[PDB]
């Protein structure tokens, strides 16, 4: 994971029963920003017609 | 950077986030001052003593 | 609008009648083709159908008589 | 008189095991097996091998 | 369209007429053209062309002829859906039996013919042959005949001898049956004697006789001739992707009994020898029993993978067939889910919804706008513009979306609030913000759930979403009144917060105008939160039919409670606000909101008190730190005393002065003081702290710590939380349910060792089964509550009954746990409720007790209502408004149609998870004594002479406030009519050895009483004295066995003294097993002891108890009033016959003689007095004493599962259960009416049809009214469409279809499957419309 | 995942499930309770007849949508007429009386 700076208090309901309040800054740096890879696939079969 | 709500912390008797979270003041606080002085090219001498 | 409706049930009475008449005449004023009893602040069919029953224009008594004389008219 | 004992027992405990039934009674024994889960009554109070390939060979 | 379906018989015509053809070959498609076969399984002459509108062939393939059935190929030009229509057939070779008539559990052949199932089986697999109708030639009709039996027999008898083997036999026993003259015949059976179980039999065989006749149904139908064929569509042979295809199991089961029944067919040409035919023919039963049902008799049939092949059958029952699986719930149209958010700036009645879920979700809308106002063309273009998602698509999305309200539901709905319609407002990302406030409705949490969003169609949809389903209409629970939008965790702590009060803040004694000017100064920075002040308060009152007068004053209060003061409606009081606002005074305020203002005002108050919370629980910035968890100074002091007074009772047990089982509890005991000391000094050192002051003197104050503002102000923790988090860990238990005697002393602040948070692993492991195990129960106790009672809706506005329940408040010997408010509040009063002091009514009747008669009532000081309830109502078919009550949820009288059985049952079961001498007075009272008689002792005091005595603490006030239970014989120091104080112990007596005590004072003299025949000699070595102790019946010898100890009461003028007030005489036939220690000619006291005769929970509690289960040892009740007698002794139990007053006595009872009965041969008792103790049965309670009291000892004896653990649900709710479950009665005396003597029948039934006929010139019929459980009072469905749903399917279908059963939709559970509108809610209009027109 | 019309089921034409093939949400026994709990009849109707499998009255409430007119013709599923059929695909007799 990533070392956050982080205060406890409530700070006007946005972290209300288990929700989390996160900078604009941590995603201006691309703290949490990850790569996924998919792959697709298009099979051409023989067709009767 | 976060913002976390301290109501959770008693019910969920788990305790060792805030230790966590003192200790990671501590060192972040170590990391400043070798960055401070560092910064400001202090001979090594004074690197290697603090 | 309308974030509670709860003069419209007591001009009603029930709660469920209130549904049926509602819709009713929602859907005279949708599809069939008519004018609301009050203006309109861009509000939908039914919120109007609420608010006319709100203020005493609309029942299933007015209802019933004025389909009454409106097919007397047009026979 | 064995299956009265058994559903004695299951009465009063209202199941039964694998074991006591099997002692206390394949496809007969299947059968039996379906009859006293009946009660979970008169029938099955009361109340071969059903194999079409045994009774071929019989 | 129909309104009604019926079931039966399908007769071999029956199934030749609905096929359009036979399936003769089991080929299914070609395997080069892949095209249907021809007389196949897939046939497309025989059921229908495979694409629309053109023949197999081809020459025909256009729409222009339709109709015309192509000479080539012969395949009808129509549409292809036929496929999914059209059924076939086989016409079997030879007979085959019907595996649901013949191995169902009654065994419908074998009851309709009289013979066992093995005779019948065996006849069946041809092992032995069957005789019908042989005749005059010494023949019984169905007699057994083995092969050589047959042989023989065949022999010296030229006649046919008619024996046949087999189905054949059957079908032709079957045929030849006659019913209506066999009908007779049992008739003149029953007419002559009749046996215990002959006259039963012959009832039942005449009765289901008559049945099977007025079906409609004939018996031989139940053998199959011809076998209808499925529409191919419906076991489809479909291609998959490359050269593999996927199929059906019933194309399996098709093709095997095509292939044996032409093989059989083939077989019967070459007049093979008859063991091959009779295989073949077995072979042919075994393939089409498979097929109707695979596993049922023998073994399931498998396929390549090894798998038991699914049937017919198996397609309709179990939890995965069309009954469950597709008919009560599927996937829908128009409907989405996300992850949900906070989204705390909300209003109530709004949601937050992602604007490409709302895109998707409302497609048609946007397209029918964009045509509409022009911006496209035709339906492609707007297509396209959606599609591209142009700047004029979201203006139209805006306009769409205005007012149309979605539904939002969270996956387990335990209740009916786990569904509400809302508004949306379009945000930008992927997540639903859903408000806070709500989420308790919905036991939401943000830490992952996810919601469902479902987006209502129709004009009526959206109008009950809107009146019915909107989050602003459901503000209080449906199970009590309480409101269930309470503020949860941050805003009481900034609310709890803002109103607290500080010794000596900035700013204090100042004198403030108003509410203004404290938030003025506090937000300007001149003065603190918690300064105390004095502000010049304006508040109103309704003291007025409603006028709002004013009021002005300067109040003593804090900045944070007058800043407070802005937000709070008119009508309220300042009180309210006044103090330091917890987590229950937020609630008291809504509610008195609620019921003073109104709807609208609380919803706006709820708002602005959620706004006001966050902002000021921001502003206080509380966190959590290490040093918050302040541990105690003495807390090792007290540890290592508890070690040491712990080692030295361990080294006291070596010595051997103490065993193991004491020095157990001794340590237990030891370390329980321990915990207790430990935890009180730390809340003491918590709760508390010192500050300085208005002049300069120490004062104390409630402690501002952050864990202790959290736990105080109910935002979140408690007393156990805080013990663990700075106390000691606790005492942990065991596997096995045993307590380690060492607890865990170290708390999470410091740390635990390896050990000791091994023992907490083995605590945590337990807690989550044990979680997952009640959320598995919980849910099928729902299901079946929700099973029973399903289709119970108000369908009436007054019966006009004038009974009911007696409503008082509950005591548990001392204190009142539940006053009469809360159990009267919202009820309709059944009588008059007259003043205290007898002078006029107080409430006169019929009407509904709200907040305000309570009050009156409470003032008054009434301990007692007559209340109408629903276990009494007189409506046929249902409940009305008047008996049920309000309805809990909206606050006024309940409405006609509402569905109140799913409600009760929802609100039974939602809570399931959570759930798991001397008499000393203690007010200055009155002694008021119920139910005893008196009596002047020895002493001079007064001792008890009765079992059921009932004593009463009446105030000054005239309100009962302490009652107790006092035994029998007891020494009272004062009694009633005679005022006491308090701590006056007003009686006491021995609990041990026996009550036994006499009632006069005289001479004893051993009366009937003979040494060696009844006694044993047993001198009392240690006191010197003689008593003769009474042996058993069994020791005792026979010369005296049936004498009895009798010890009369003489004078010493000889002559007899005999009971006062009576004449009989004075005799105590004492019992076996009796000492006794006076001797003869001893003068005794009055009340002398002649012999010293030696002596579950949470929800299975509740399930046992809806089930109407007997306990395990029933205490016995006086079953007649009258003098109690003996009989016949010894006879395996002790027997005992009660002999009323006049009437006869025809009971006895073999009562065992290990219960210790409480109750002398010469004490007569009436009905409903215990004879034996022990717990209570609950069919007893209802046979002995009125309806009103079982349903009194239920709805208290399961309230008292849920009180224990805070749960409180209305009482409302579990008498509308036990009212379905006492729904039959049985009859007694037939009477004038038409009923049998010994049936059951429908209460309701019977209710109506005396009454009408004894309005008549005829008189009715009596009863006796049964008890059920929820499970098997659900069993006694009228439609054979809801009871299929939830209980077997196979034999629902089977009974059904002989009894040739139909049932018009008339429930909640059937509407549902046939797919329109349920009788109960805004569909009650159009059913009752349906009924009106066609009575017509 | 948000779906508002799609791809069905062949034997049972009810909306295809789960997120890869586009399909709907299940709504199960105890949400009709909850909607008889209410007095949502019409809701409920349309939620088992319209929006699941009513082959014709599907494409009927679609066309009446993008009309402008909020109106449904119930009809009746498709899952109770696959069960009349293997129910008479026994040897019993169902029918519907009118
Ligand atoms: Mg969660
Ligand atoms: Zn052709
Ligand atoms: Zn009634």
């Amino acid at each position: 994971g990533q070392n956050m700076r982080v205060a406890f208090m409530p700070w006007n309901g946005y972290n209300f029963e288990d929700s989390i309040l996160v900078s604009e800054r941590v995603v201006q740096e691309d703290r949490f920003t990850t790569i996924h890879i998919q792959e697709l696939a298009c099979v051409s079969r023989d067709t009767k017609l | 950077d976060i913002v976390l709500n301290p109501l959770g912390v008693p019910s969920r008797m788990n305790i060792g986030q805030i230790l966590e979270t003192h200790l990671g003041m501590a060192a972040k606080g170590i990391g400043d001052k070798i960055n401070a002085m560092l910064k400001q090219q202090q001979e090594v001498a004074k690197l290697r003593e603090f | 609008a309308r974030v509670t409706v709860q003069d419209a049930v007591e001009k009603i009475g029930n709660r469920f009648d209130l549904v049926l008449v509602a819709a009713r005449r929602a859907r005279q004023m949708q599809v069939g083709g008519k004018d609301p009893l009050v203006p309109e602040e861009n509000d939908k069919t039914t919120v109007i159908a609420l608010r006319e029953i709100e203020e005493g224009l609309i029942n299933n008594q007015i209802l019933d008589v004025r389909e009454r004389q409106e097919q007397q008219e047009q026979e | 008189s064995q299956l009265k004992l058994l559903v004695t027992r299951g009465k009063e405990q209202g199941y039964l095991t694998y074991a006591e039934v099997n002692d206390h009674l394949d496809a007969d024994d299947l059968m039996l097996a379906e009859n006293t889960a009946d009660e979970d009554a008169a029938e099955a109070a009361a109340q071969r091998t059903t194999d079409p390939v045994r009774m071929y060979m019989r | 369209e129909f309104d009604a379906i019926k079931i039966a018989l399908a007769s071999p015509d029956m199934i030749r007429s609905w096929s359009f053809g036979e399936v003769k070959k089991p080929e299914t498609i070609n395997y080069r053209t892949f095209k249907p076969e021809r007389d196949g399984l897939f046939c497309a002459r025989i059921f229908g062309p495979v694409k629309d509108y053109e023949c197999l062939c081809g020459k025909y393939k256009r729409l222009k002829h339709r109709g015309v059935i192509c000479e080539k190929c012969g395949v009808e030009v129509t549409q292809t859906k036929v496929r999914r229509e059209r059924m076939g057939h086989i016409e079997l070779a030879s007979p085959t039996a019907h595996i649901w008539f013949l191995k169902s559990l009654p065994s419908r052949i074998g009851l309709l013919l009289d013979m066992p199932l093995r005779d019948i089986e065996r006849v069946l697999y041809f092992e032995s042959y069957v005789v019908i109708e042989g005749g005059m030639t010494n023949l019984e009709r169905q007699q057994i005949l083995t092969e050589e039996q047959y042989l023989d027999a065949l022999e010296e008898f030229g006649d046919e001898f008619d024996a046949k083997m087999g189905a054949e036999a059957i079908q032709a026993l079957l045929k030849s049956m006659d019913l209506e003259q066999e009908c007779e015949q049992l008739r003149e059976e029953l007419n002559e004697t009749n046996s215990e179980t002959k006259r039963k039999k012959l009832t039942k065989r005449i009765k289901l006789l008559e049945a099977f006749v007025q079906s409609g149904n004939k018996p031989e139908w139940m053998i199959l001739t011809v076998l209808p064929v499925l529409p191919p569509d419906l076991r489809p042979l479909v291609p998959l992707d490359g050269g593999r295809f996927a199929t059906s199991d019933l194309n399996d089961l098709y093709r095997r009994v095509i292939n044996r029944n032409n093989r059989l067919k083939r077989l019967l040409d070459l007049a093979a020898p008859d063991i091959i035919v009779r295989n073949e023919k077995r072979m042919l039963q075994e393939a089409v029993d498979a097929l109707l049902d695979n596993g049922r008799r023998g073994r399931a049939i498998t396929g390549s993978n090894k798998r038991p092949l699914k049937s017919l059958a198996d397609m309709i029952k179990g939890k995965q067939g069309r009954f469950r699986q597709n008919l009560l719930g599927k996937r829908v149209d128009y409907s989405g889910r996300s992850v949900i958010t906070v989204g705390p700036y909300l209003r109530l009645h709004q949601c937050g919804l992602p604007k490409k879920m709302a895109l998707e979700l409302f497609k048609p809308f946007i397209y029918g706008k964009l045509e509409l106002r022009g911006l496209a063309t035709t339906i492609k273009a707007a297509k396209k513009m959606v599609e591209r998602e142009e700047a004029v698509v979201w203006d139209i999305l805006d306009e769409v979306i205005r007012e149309h309200p979605v539904l939002l539901n969270r996956a387990p709905t335990l209740h009916r609030l786990g569904i509400q319609a809302f508004e949306p407002v379009l945000i930008e990302g992927k997540a639903i913000q859903l408000h806070p406030l709500v989420c308790a409705a919905y036991n939401a949490d943000f830490d992952g759930d996810q919601m469902a969003v479902h987006v209502p169609l129709t004009l009526e949809a959206q109008l009950e979403a809107r009146a019915l389903m909107m989050s602003t209409n459901n503000i209080l629970s449906p199970a009590n009144g309480e409101p269930i939008i309470v503020p949860s965790q941050d805003v009481v702590l900034g609310l709890y917060y803002m109103t607290r009060d500080c010794v000596n803040a900035k700013g204090e004694g100042m004198v403030l105008t108003g509410p203004k000017e404290a938030e003025r100064l506090y937000r300007s920075g001149l003065a603190s939160l918690h300064a105390r002040v004095k502000v010049r308060i304006t508040e109103y009152e309704k003291d007025a039919n409603g006028e709002l007068v004013a009021k002005t004053s300067l109040k003593d209060t804090t900045v944070g409670r007058a800043i407070l003061w802005m937000i709070v409606p008119k009508g309220l009081p300042y009180s309210i606000v006044n103090q330091a606002l917890g987590k229950k005074a937020i609630s008291k305020m809504l509610n008195t909101c609620y019921r003073i203002l109104g709807l609208k005002p609380t919803v706006i108050f709820a708002d602005q008190i959620m706004y006001t919370g966050f902002a000021y629980a921001a502003r206080s910035g509380a966190s959590v730190g290490i040093d918050d968890m302040v541990i105690p100074e003495k807390k090792h002091e007290i540890i290592s005393e508890a070690e040491a007074e712990v080692a030295e009772i361990q080294e006291q047990f070596q010595s051997g002065l103490v065993t193991a089982g004491e020095r157990y509890n001794k340590v237990i005991d030891i370390w329980a003081a321990a915990n207790d000391r430990v935890s009180k000094a730390m809340m003491d050192n918590l709760q508390t702290e010192t500050v300085i002051n208005r002049d300069g003197q120490e004062e104390k104050q409630v402690s501002f710590n952050s864990i202790y503002m959290m736990a105080d102000s109910g935002a979140r923790g408690s007393a156990a939380q805080i013990r663990q988090l700075a106390g000691m860990r606790g005492l942990m238990a065991k596997p096995d349910g045993s307590i380690i005697e060492t607890p865990i002393t170290a708390n999470f602040r410091e740390g635990l060792n390896v050990l000791q948070y091994f023992i907490s692993t083995h605590g945590a492991r337990k807690g989550l089964a044990d979680t997952a195990l009640k959320t598995a129960n919980s849910g099928y106790l729902t299901r079946r509550l929700v099973d029973v009672a399903q289709d119970l809706v108000v369908t009436e506005d007054d019966c006009g009954t004038h009974e009911g329940i007696m409503m008082t408040p509950v005591i548990e010997g001392g204190d009142v746990k539940e006053p009469l408010r809360d159990r009267v509040l919202g009820r309709v009063t059944a009588e008059d409720v007259l003043k205290p002091g007898t002078a006029d009514i107080l409430v006169p009747r019929n009407t509904l007790l709200h907040e305000q008669w309570c009050d009156l009532l409470e003032e008054n000081s009434v301990d007692a209502v007559k209340v109408r309830s629903v276990v009494s109502c007189d409506t046929d078919f249902g409940v009305c408004a008047h008996c049920y009550g309000r309805d809990l949820a909206r606050g006024h009288i309940i409405n006609k149609g509402e569905a109140i059985g799913v409600i009760a049952a929802q609100s039974i079961g939602e809570p399931g998870t959570q759930l798991t001498s001397s008499i000393q007075v203690k007010n200055k009272g009155s002694i008021k004594l119920s139910n005893v008689k008196s009596v002047v002792n020895s002493s001079g005091k007064l001792v008890i002479t009765s079992r059921n005595t009932e004593l009463k603490l009446i105030d000054e006030f005239g309100r009962t406030k302490e009652s107790y239970k006092v035994p029998y014989g007891a020494v009272l120091a004062k009694g009633d009519g005679e005022q006491v104080a308090g701590g006056e112990t007003v009686a006491n007596w021995d609990p041990h050895t026996m009550p036994v005590i006499t009632e006069v004072s005289g001479f004893v003299r051993f009366t009937d009483m003979i040494d060696g025949q009844t006694i044993t000699r047993q001198t009392d070595e240690l006191t010197g004295l003689s008593s003769l102790v009474v042996l058993d019946s069994a020791e005792r010898t026979a010369g005296g066995k049936d004498l009895r100890p009798a010890l009369k009461i003489v004078d010493a003028q000889g002559n007899d003294v005999l009971i006062p007030g009576t004449d009989m005489p004075a005799q105590y036939f004492l019992p076996g097993k009796a000492i006794v220690q006076l001797e003869d000619g001893v003068q005794i006291s009055s009340g002398d002891t002649l012999a010293r005769i030696p002596q579950t929970g949470g929800l299975p509690r509740v399930a046992d108890l809806f089930e109407a289960r007997r306990p395990k040892e029933p205490a016995i009740l006086a079953e007649i009033s009258g003098i109690v007698s003996f009989g016949k002794e010894t006879k395996g139990k002790r027997r005992l016959v009660i002999t009323p007053v006049d009437g006869s006595d025809p009971y006895e009872e073999m009562i065992p003689k290990w219960r210790q009965l409480n109750v002398f041969e010469g004490e007569r008792v009436e009905r409903g007095d215990v004879i034996s103790d022990g717990p209570e049965a609950p069919h007893d309670i209802l046979r002995l004493r009125g309806v009103h009291a079982v349903t009194r000892y239920i709805v208290n004896e399961v309230q008292d599962v849920y009180r224990l653990q805070g749960v409180k649900i209305n009482d409302k709710h579990i008498e509308v259960i036990v009212r379905q479950m006492l729904r039959k009665a049985t009859i007694v005396n037939a009477g004038s009416s038409d009923f049998l003597e010994g049936e059951q029948v429908e209460y309701s039934r019977v209710k109506i049809a005396n009454r009408e006929l004894e309005a008549n010139g005829k008189v009715g019929a009596t009863y006796s009214r049964d008890l059920l459980g929820i499970t098997k009072a659900s069993l006694a469905t009228e439609s054979f469409i809801s009871a299929a749903s939830f209980q077997e399917t196979t034999r629902v279908l089977t009974e059904a279809a002989v009894a040739g059963k139909r049932d018009e939709l008339r429930g909640l559970k059937e509407n549902v499957i046939v797919g329109r509108l349920i009788p109960a809610g805004t569909g009650y209009a159009y059913h009752q419309d349906r009924m009106r027109r066609r009575a017509a | 995942h948000a779906r508002s019309t799609g791809s069905y089921s062949l034997v049972t034409q009810q909306p295809l499930g789960g997120k890869a093939q586009f399909g709907g949400q299940r709504f199960g026994e105890m949400e009709v309770w909850a909607l008889e709990a209410y007095g949502a009849a019409y809701t409920l109707q349309e939620m088992l007849t319209v929006k699941s499998d009513d082959v014709n009255g599907r494409t009927k409430m679609y066309k009446n949508i993008v009309d402008g007119n909020h109106q449904m013709e119930p009809g009746m599923p498709e899952s109770f007429n696959v069960l009349l059929k293997e129910i008479r695909s026994l040897g019993i007799n169902i029918e519907l009386e009118d």
